């Protein structure tokens, strides 16, 4: 039996993409958001009046085990040098796994930082961080 | 052994 | 055997857990039941309302 | 006044839940103690009390 | 109060189960996901009105036999206290109220008032369904009768609705003492035919869920919480094997006793007395 | 047996409702709220002489397991872009699950920040966060 | 819905181990790590068209005597439920809604549109396979067929399609009551030789991996996760001992029921009543 | 045997009361209490000549489960909106449950913040924090 | 066996003292100390010339199952209200409990804070930190 | 069975090397990596418009089993006094085990902190930290 009506996503169901390839190995993406939500106060009451949204801020942090081929530095989106200045951006899709439909996009990442551990009883793992110009899905 | 858990009519 | 007796096992009949052949005592809390009062078919208990 | 809202646009509505929604429309927009609602069927009958003026 | 979880579930199961096995619809909706000819064989046999099988439930260590054909075994398990209040005052009162209660009334006039009786003294009122009464309405509460103003509201001169409300025991003070219990019982359908056990596993779970939005579990018995079993032969020696598929119900419910208080004050009183030292 | 002289709120007693429709798969509410209690001190003693409330505040937040629909975005509660603009106040109810009667009204809740975790052996989870207002509840 | 995950795993598995073992590239690319000789045996006995033994597959305590040279053993299970929801409320509808279904279609030409025909009545379209449409196509969907506007598209007059959709029951409002739980299954593949249990273990591996992409399994039964026991002889005292290596799958996976709400409200209505004090 | 020479109070033997009436169902109490203690200290040595006492501040914070009738907020104590403005202060007495007799008094209580927590396999949680003008006890 | 020659202090072996009287269900007790060690820098070297001892400071904590009497409270040692602007310095003493003979002495003890929990399943704590003038040993 | 088309490093496959030593009894090496990434911002949206690199930073960090010979200290790498004055940089390679391929190095490492710890149970433990000016692959 197989219904709709109830579903939740799951590691299993969703695809990670980069310029229309699958992202191999990835362990975890963790997407995060803010607007700045202000609020406004005044002479004559201890009520907020009012909200106002005043900075978008968002970030798209990736981690993936470190792979000996197709890595992050390898497929050229992570920059281990002076070579960051040279990347354009990239857009990050989340796309369901069953009818290959976007789920959501992430517009215009730019990376923050990039990290790899290497252990001694443990995969390797590569960590990055974007942020980002704006997110957004389609239906 | 006897037929006590599953218990069927006599055959006439 | 035991069963307590209610509206859906009077209208539909006690389906007993034995073959059973005869019966040598029935009784109830008003005492014995006599025979007017009850049948058997088909090993289905009928008990008089 | 009137505010309304028709065609199946919500689920397992009651009472409590029309009289808050109405306060919340008037809070943002008369005293709570003051109305009254009904429901019965697919009608919700709302009933507003209100003073007028006697002579002294 | 104090609370018999096995009794609970035996008076909810039965008549529930009752009700889905007379309602043909009821199990071609549970049983859509097993294979066609056991749910049509379930069907034919235990269900509809015209059903020749019966289900049965009743607790363990009968000394009578049972009809292993299909019985669901109650089997009280164990438990633990959870939670304490400090004091352990689980509440306090200032009127002794009884269980909770739902029941249908119709409104009347009576000297241009409406009334709805109730069958037992409303110790208090929680809802009148589907109304929520203004001030000028005047809503009033007297012993069993509920009591509404008809001025306005001639059109509701025989409305029908349903009145949830508690019962009053007696006018006293006291503390609920007690505490939580989080506690087990099991329940396994019993029959030598496993296509037979598989069907009342799923019935089983289709009652408890349903069970969950009841008054009795709701108000009591919280947080149900399900736990299932291999499916196993329970007893292996007979002509033949009998199956039953194991499920562990636990419920998070409060142990307390109502302590009255005798003790009352309805005055102080004041004096001055002068100290001449 | 079932009592009302002691009872206590759970999990299963209480349906959260937004716009008159009940919010599947929520796994948790957290309200929080704080008066800005401010202590009056003076020379001449080392006691605070008052409390005064100065600035009212408080958030809800939500989490949520997300379903393939009607999340928080395809509900159009969340924003992942400019719309965020475009969203007027909404108001969260905590509603009785027997009785169907308001437990407590959120009012004028405008969200702070919003995030959805993709992870490979867990169910994906929404979580999002309103400054509101007020909140109130009618009895 | 209430669901069975043993008798899903029966049905799932047995026409993809038929439809395994009947095409021998994949064998050979399976069982490419196993030494030459044990390749090459299993190839010959037990694949392709012409192959003279045959695998089965069959719940646990049969009656009667199996194919102990190659059996695939399905024995339903532990389970509890993990994660719940806020009034037990997994989900709410305006319409309820079947199983989701996959259908090939073609479209035809009808008075200036184009329709997809479906066996079924559409409750929810899903995906139309490789077409977006844009506003100007007009798209609608009715009773049980997708309407599509012709004008621009008649190059496609005779496009062939694949539809996602689901079901419709009927119009009716209600909430979807339940919780989610975490059950296992165990399967064994029972063989007297012990490089024929090797080799259904391997098999059966690769079934389930394939598994994982369906349908079934994508929208319930969620997060398979394979568990994996030593080999060992399961029956020791026969002319010859039996062996198997268990392996056990689990699920996450939800059990609901469709609570129909009766209630509906369509209009409200204002009055005005005076209040002269 | 019961011996008065040792004893120790614990969760069963106190009750809390509020306005003579105890409260049900609570969970904790946590009392904090500060005196602002300030060294001296000159030139001519490291070492401190003197302490001063200069600030007296402390906070009463209680966490109970959420009942469903006689809730902080039912029982008016908690504010959850602009109603705050007009709450008097209020004594809380931790009292000994086989004497009936005061323990400790918090004179003054005003609330500091109020939060609730809807979870799903939990009872509902209500906790609260006063700011206290002084403490006492009597004996 | 009885050996001197290794021997260290124990939770048993150990009484402490105030005003002459052993403080009962004592828990913990923390003694802290610091001088405000400062390095000397200077052009020329990266290298500290010198060390400079600059203030001193320390503190004793004591934790304590609340008893129903002789509470700290109920020993004037500490105070709930105003009446801490009434108590004079105390000298609390760590005492060897075969030989009865001081290990350390703080001197001038002066109340920071002090603390009570009420908790359901719990014997209930009381604590208390003092600033002190200095601390000393005799031998 | 071996194939290249998945693979991933892991704590066997790869070799640590310093001046074309390997590094024995490494227990781990973390690299960190930052770019600055700063947004920028305009009247007119809240909406990022670009963002911009900065100030790249980066540091290794490496664990190790204190050796009897050939520490940190006795190969010169580290310093424990003023000497850390004449150490020049050195590169850091982490290089493929099995095709003795560099992976990736990590130029102009220089010392920022130096750890050793004594303790009773266990090995003893050195840990380093360098900032380093690139990083790089080749391939």
């Amino acid at each position: 039996a197989s219904e709709a009506k109830q579903t939740v996503h799951t590691g299993n169901t969703v695809l990670l993409m980069i310029k229309g390839k699958p992202v191999g190995r990835a362990q975890s993406a963790s997407g995060q958001r803010e607007y700045g939500t202000t609020g406004v106060y005044e002479i004559g009451s201890i009520m907020p009046q009012e909200h106002v949204y005043l900075r978008y801020e968002g970030t798209i942090t990736v981690e993936r085990l470190r792979m000996k081929k197709e890595n992050f530095a390898d497929l050229g989106y992570a920059s281990l040098g002076e070579e960051i200045l040279k990347k354009d951006i990239i857009d990050i899709l989340v796309v369901d796994n069953l009818t290959k439909q976007v789920i959501i996009s992430y517009h215009g990442c730019s990376a923050n930082n990039y990290n790899e551990t290497w252990q001694t009883n443990e995969i390797v793992t590569e960590e990055i961080e974007f942020s980002y110009l704006t997110a957004s899905d389609k239906a | 052994k006897r037929e006590d858990v599953i218990v069927l009519q006599d055959p006439y | 055997m035991i069963y307590f007796v209610n509206k859906d096992r009077i209208k539909k009949g006690i389906p007993l857990y034995y073959d059973v052949k005869e019966i040598t005592y029935i009784a109830t809390q008003d005492g014995t039941v006599y025979e007017e009062d009850y049948e058997i078919k088909n090993n289905r208990l009928y008990l008089n309302e | 006044l009137e505010d309304q809202f028709i065609g199946t646009r919500t689920i397992n509505t009651s009472a409590s839940i029309i009289k808050d929604f109405i306060q919340s429309y008037l809070g943002r927009k008369f005293p709570a103690e003051d109305v009254q609602v009904i429901v019965e069927g697919n009608e919700a009958r709302i009933s507003m009390t209100v003073y007028p003026i006697r002579s002294f | 109060a104090i609370t018999s979880v096995d009794s609970y579930l035996l008076s909810e199961i039965k008549p529930r189960l009752n009700t889905v096995l007379e309602n043909c619809y009821i199990i071609d909706e549970v049983l859509k996901d097993f294979d066609y000819q056991t749910r049509e064989s379930f069907k034919e046999a235990f269900c509809g009105k015209n059903a020749q099988h019966e289900v049965t439930v009743g607790f363990n260590f009968p000394k009578f036999k049972n009809n292993y054909e299909a019985h669901y075994l109650i089997q009280l398990g164990q438990g633990q206290e959870t939670k304490n209040s400090l004091g352990s005052i689980q509440s306090s009162y200032f009127e002794a109220t009884g269980d909770t209660l739902v029941e249908s009334s119709t409104a009347i006039r009576e000297d241009d008032k409406l009334v709805f009786t109730v069958s037992k003294p409303i110790g208090e009122l929680i809802k009148v369904e589907d109304i929520e009464f203004a001030k000028y309405d005047n809503l009033q509460v007297e012993g069993n009768k509920v009591s509404f103003k008809y001025q306005t509201n001639e059109d509701y001169e025989n409305y029908n609705a349903n009145i949830i409300f508690t019962e009053k025991k007696n006018d006293s003070k006291g503390l609920v003492k007690g505490f939580t219990v989080e506690e087990q019982v099991t329940v396994v359908g019993l029959s030598f035919n496993v296509d037979v056990a598989r069907c009342l596993d799923a019935v089983l779970k289709m009652i408890l869920i349903s069970m969950r939005d009841s008054i009795e579990e709701q108000q009591t018995f919280q947080l149900q919480n399900l736990s299932f079993g291999d499916i196993a032969p329970i007893i292996e020696d007979g002509d033949s094997m009998i199956f039953g598929r194991p499920t562990i119900i636990k419920y998070t419910s409060s142990l307390d006793l109502d302590y009255t208080i005798t003790q009352d004050i309805n005055k102080l009183t004041f004096k001055e007395r002068k100290d001449w030292k």
